[PDB]
């Protein structure tokens, strides 16, 4: 029962800003972690594959750290697209658990 | 161009009997068995469970037992969910997902309101 | 050297799903091509009925990689490298490790070919470099097929003498054990197990069942 926790449960910023997410999990997941966005009522698409390894198609300004109970993402600059909420969850062991999300809107 | 198309929007009432499908295609049906992801109106994205796709044998999420059942057609590469009673908190959006290489991959929504 | 416990890692394959090949035409290299893909997916085949104490490590890897998640997480592991070390859910660490890309040449080679064009192969080295790539996957099949699914010793198509030498420079143990490992290793070989372990979300996994000399 991992229960993960999104420091910043509300957010703002610029659209030249470079701004960092965490999660904290209850329970060491040694590496296993994901980042997805939702916009505007879609189906939350991933950023990464894993904590660091980003997933494809992406656009590289996301880069993801961490491990074990300290994570983070990182947009390394915002556009228009870049907006919306950001969900983080553990894949290590079921059931599985999400962030409470971080909304993210312009400053 | 894996895809999981979903069924469409519905608005029923407190007590009656919902069944939400879930199609797949782009991949061997067989090969990866399908999760269920429960969304809320402000609250947080909620994982219920899989059922897998060769023996049809669901497990389920400890927020999620008793009513939800889950079921497929492994010929017609498709699987569904059944919500027996429905009750006002089971609104939402919910979700038919599998795995990724890490993640998930979410089809998109059925919005199935509960109202009298 | 005595042999005092065992190491299991865990070696996969990535497979491909190969889509009915809706082209019509049978040209010499095309029906070479198609006879390949067959065999391919005929080994896929015997291997998932293969699927469907000596070897109790093994067995109990195999029976973990059979829970919902596993091969999920192995996946994403072993995904930009060729090796990693990733940790089961019950708190064992096994070191991963992707001897074969399969998938990659399959996709990324053939389907376009045999989709588009309607089947008109150019050149004679696709083939025999198709046949070449899928030997070693018929020939881990023939061996799986003849010894019921667990195989000793660990013949060079299951692990290569470059891999196995990869496995042991990784394993967790003293600098004099991967000495000596890496200076006998037929020895190695003669002293393992390979056992099948699974086919499911599109890859296949063996667990070899290596030995390791706590007494020297």
């Amino acid at each position: 029962d991992i229960q993960m926790t999104q420091s910043p449960a509300s957010l703002s910023a610029s659209v030249g800003e470079t701004v960092t997410i965490t999660c904290r999990s209850s329970g060491n997941i040694h590496n296993f972690l994901t980042w997805y966005q939702q916009k505007q009522g879609k189906s939350p698409q991933f950023l990464v594959y894993n904590a660091k390894t980003l997933a494809d198609g992406v656009s590289s300004r996301f880069s993801g750290s961490g491990s074990g109970t300290q994570f983070s993402l990182k947009i390394n600059s915002l556009q228009p697209e870049d907006f919306g909420i950001y969900y983080c969850q553990h894949f290590w062991t079921t059931p599985y658990t999400f962030g409470g999300g971080t909304k993210l809107e312009i400053k | 161009q894996i895809q999981l198309v979903q069924s469409g929007p519905e608005l029923k009432k407190p007590g009656e009997t919902v069944k939400i499908s879930c199609k797949a295609s782009g991949y061997t049906f067989t090969d990866y068995s399908m999760h269920w992801l429960k969304q809320a109106p402000g609250k947080g994205l909620k994982w219920m469970g899989w059922i897998t796709t060769e023996t049809g044998e669901p497990t389920y999420a400890d927020d999620f037992k008793g009513r939800f059942a889950f079921s497929l057609e492994t010929s017609a590469s498709t699987a569904y969910l059944q919500i027996n009673n429905l009750k006002n908190e089971d609104t939402g959006i919910y979700f038919c997902a599998r795995y990724y290489y890490g993640p998930f991959y979410w089809g998109q929504g059925t919005l199935v309101t509960v109202s009298t | 050297a005595l042999r005092t416990g065992w190491y299991t890692s865990v070696i996969t394959i990535e497979l491909s799903n190969i889509k009915e090949n809706k082209c019509n035409g049978t040209d010499a290299k095309v029906k070479l091509i198609k006879q390949e893909l067959d065999k391919y997916k005929n080994a896929v085949t015997e291997l998932q009925l293969l699927m469907q104490s000596a070897i109790a490590s093994g067995v109990a890897v195999c029976k973990v990689l059979h829970l919902e998640g596993e091969v999920n997480k192995i996946k994403s592991a072993l995904l930009s490298t060729n090796k990693a070390v990733v940790s089961l859910s019950n708190g064992v660490s096994v070191l991963t490790f992707k001897v074969l890309d399969l998938k990659n040449y399959i996709d990324k080679q053939l389907l376009p070919i045999l989709n588009k064009q309607s089947c008109s192969i150019s050149n004679i080295e696709t083939v025999i470099e198709f046949q070449q790539k899928n030997n070693r996957l018929l020939e881990i099949t023939r061996e799986f097929s003849v010894n019921a699914g667990v195989t000793t010793p660990v013949s060079t198509y299951m692990l290569t003498n470059s891999e196995l030498l990869s496995l042991i420079n990784d394993m967790p143990i003293t600098n004099d054990q991967k000495k000596l490992m890496s200076n006998n290793v037929q020895i190695v070989r003669q002293q393992s197990y390979s056992i099948m372990c699974i086919i499911k979300e599109e890859v296949l996994a063996y667990v070899v069942q290596l030995p390791l000399y706590g007494v020297i």
